[PDB]
């Protein structure tokens, strides 16, 4: 059973360096080439380069010639990728993939992916802002200025599940911001309380924000 | 660099339909010594690693359903799903390995449904955010289809582009619609220099944009 | 120190480590034994690395690498002494099968970087 086990998620400051690993098992590590693929959030796949563990031969996408450094340890059957001079452009998911064929023909086995986030920010708890404004009324919740991902948003401790849209977070000014909307009948609000529950386990923070009529 | 062009970028399909997507190369991927086209197709579902479907342009990988079929030679290639299924909803990347390796931009499959206008709601900056010095005006555009839509911000009639951030949901698993959040963030002083803040949504379901507004003074 | 003729003559008797399927007819090479004789112990022990060029199923005739030799019981017989064994499983094939009865070349690497074609099929 072929398995590719990658390193855990990584955070790094700009201009620094990181080294990820791809633990290989279930096959002869030296008889297949190990490739690395980049995927920025919301974008497509991008080939970085490959290493031949048998002879340590490397081939790179010229975009990553100065950025990436591929190595391989035969004794441990582990492939490494070193990224240097990290910028915001490097924040992406990086896959290691085993390639079949003497010449590269296809990727038959992939790693689960290593998430890289480049930011000058350290762990920052979120600020939770209420969004108060027909038979239906839409309320909101603005979770702003936190780092790192993720935060989770529920409404009335899960009692409100339908009519909820929680939007993906955006990274701007080195901090994350997301919003969540909930739609309830106008007979329920403001007659009954609607509360926004925000959790940020990275900072061990739970915030409950009651949506009060403006 | 060998350039990979995939079309269409987005494809709305119905269950059971025949679905075809193309991948074109800037140079021939056919190796004359082995007479094989060094092109492969990969499927990626959200939150999962890519999985190979076809290699050598037309060789189906063991374990891939028979509904997937790749064809083409040289510079024009095609991936065909004889009967698209709900599990077939994903992004499909073509990849060359003739000279180095290059992925295509991908072709996304979405569930086709009837067009739906967005439910637009606008929100003033909260009092708690204003004590921090910032001011974010939030616009929700919920449950619309198709995904393509233009939203513009106008302060006191004048359009505003900078300081606007957008966020889309994936296609809703219940009703196959999309939702968007648009947030115009300004400084508290800038927010206090103007009165009217509006959010304008242009969607193919109507010729006239959907307008939601509020006046800071009221 | 053995001369080039002694090294080549020490690799004149060889056996292929094969796995054969009588039902499908397919054959796979695992490695190659170089037989120990009464007058070849010095030349065999003098060689430590082996370069192999093999015929891959889809990529064709390619150099599969230059690896250190292994010391295995000749023909897998425990009663037989250990001898030079070219283990093809440690060379680079991209997972491709080595065609058993197609072109194959094996070179012996001397410690002073001479390469001598010792097997040709």
């Amino acid at each position: 059973q072929v398995q590719l086990q990658q390193s855990g998620a990584e955070l790094a400051r700009p201009g620094a360096s990181v080294k990820m690993s791809c633990k290989a098992s279930g096959y002869t590590f030296t008889s297949y080439t190990m490739h690395w693929v980049k995927q920025r959030p919301g974008q497509g796949l991008e080939w970085i380069g490959y290493i031949n563990p048998s002879n340590d031969y490397t081939s790179y996408n010229q975009k990553f010639k100065d950025k990436a450094t591929l190595t391989a340890d035969k004794s441990s059957s582990t492939a490494y990728m070193q990224l240097s001079s990290l910028t915001s452009e490097d924040s992406a998911v990086y896959y290691c993939a085993r390639c079949w064929g003497y010449d590269p023909y296809y990727f038959d086995y992939w790693g689960q992916g290593t998430t890289l986030t480049v930011s000058s920010a350290s762990t920052t708890p979120p600020s939770v802002y209420p969004l108060a404004p027909n038979s239906m009324v839409t309320l909101g919740c603005l979770v702003k200025g936190y780092f790192p991902e993720p935060v989770t948003v529920t409404w009335n401790s899960g009692s409100l599940s339908s009519g909820v849209h929680t939007f993906p977070a955006v990274l701007q000014s080195d901090l994350y911001t997301l919003s969540s909307s909930v739609t309830v009948p106008s007979s329920t609000w403001p007659s009954e309380t609607v509360t926004c529950n925000v959790a940020h386990p990275a900072s061990s923070t739970k915030v409950d924000k009651k949506i009060v009529p403006r | 660099d060998i350039v990979m062009s995939q079309s269409p970028s987005l494809l709305a399909v119905s269950a059971g339909e025949k679905v075809t997507m193309s991948c074109k190369s800037s140079q021939s991927l056919l190796n004359s010594r082995t007479r094989k086209n060094y092109l492969a197709w990969y499927q990626q579902k959200p939150g999962q690693s890519p999985k190979v479907l076809i290699y050598w342009a037309s060789t189906r990988e063991s374990g891939v359903p028979d509904r997937f079929t790749g064809s083409g030679s040289g510079t024009d290639f095609t991936l065909t799903i004889s009967s698209v299924q709900a599990e077939d909803l994903a992004v499909y990347y073509c990849k060359q390995s003739y000279n180095l390796l290059t992925f295509g931009a991908g072709t996304k499959l979405e569930l086709k449904r009837a067009d739906a206008a967005p439910t637009v709601s606008i929100f003033p900056p909260s009092s708690e955010q204003l004590t921090s010095g910032g001011a974010s005006v939030v616009c929700f555009l919920n449950n619309f289809y198709p995904k393509d839509i233009n939203v513009k911000w106008k302060i006191d009639g004048s359009e505003r582009q900078n300081g606007v951030l957008n966020s889309w949901t994936d296609q809703d698993s219940k009703d196959s619609t999309y939702s968007m959040s648009s947030t115009l963030t300004l400084t508290k002083d800038e927010y206090e220099r103007h009165n009217s803040y509006t959010c304008e949504a242009t969607h193919k379901t109507s010729t006239s944009p959907i307008v939601k507004s509020f006046n800071r003074n009221e | 120190i053995p001369t080039d003729q002694e090294i080549m003559d020490a690799h004149k008797i060889y056996f292929a480590d094969l796995n054969f399927n009588p039902s499908t007819g397919n054959t796979y090479i695992n490695g190659m034994y170089f037989a120990p004789t009464q007058t070849n112990k010095e030349a065999l022990d003098y060689i430590q690395k082996y370069r192999v060029e093999a015929t891959l199923q889809y990529s064709g005739f390619k150099d599969i690498g230059t690896k250190d030799k292994e010391m295995r019981n000749y023909l897998g017989d425990p009663n037989q002494p250990k001898t030079n064994y070219v283990n093809l499983r440690s060379y680079f094939t991209g997972g491709e099968n080595i065609m058993t009865y197609k072109k194959l070349r094996i070179y012996a690497i001397t410690p002073d970087d001479r390469e001598l074609l010792v097997l040709s099929v």
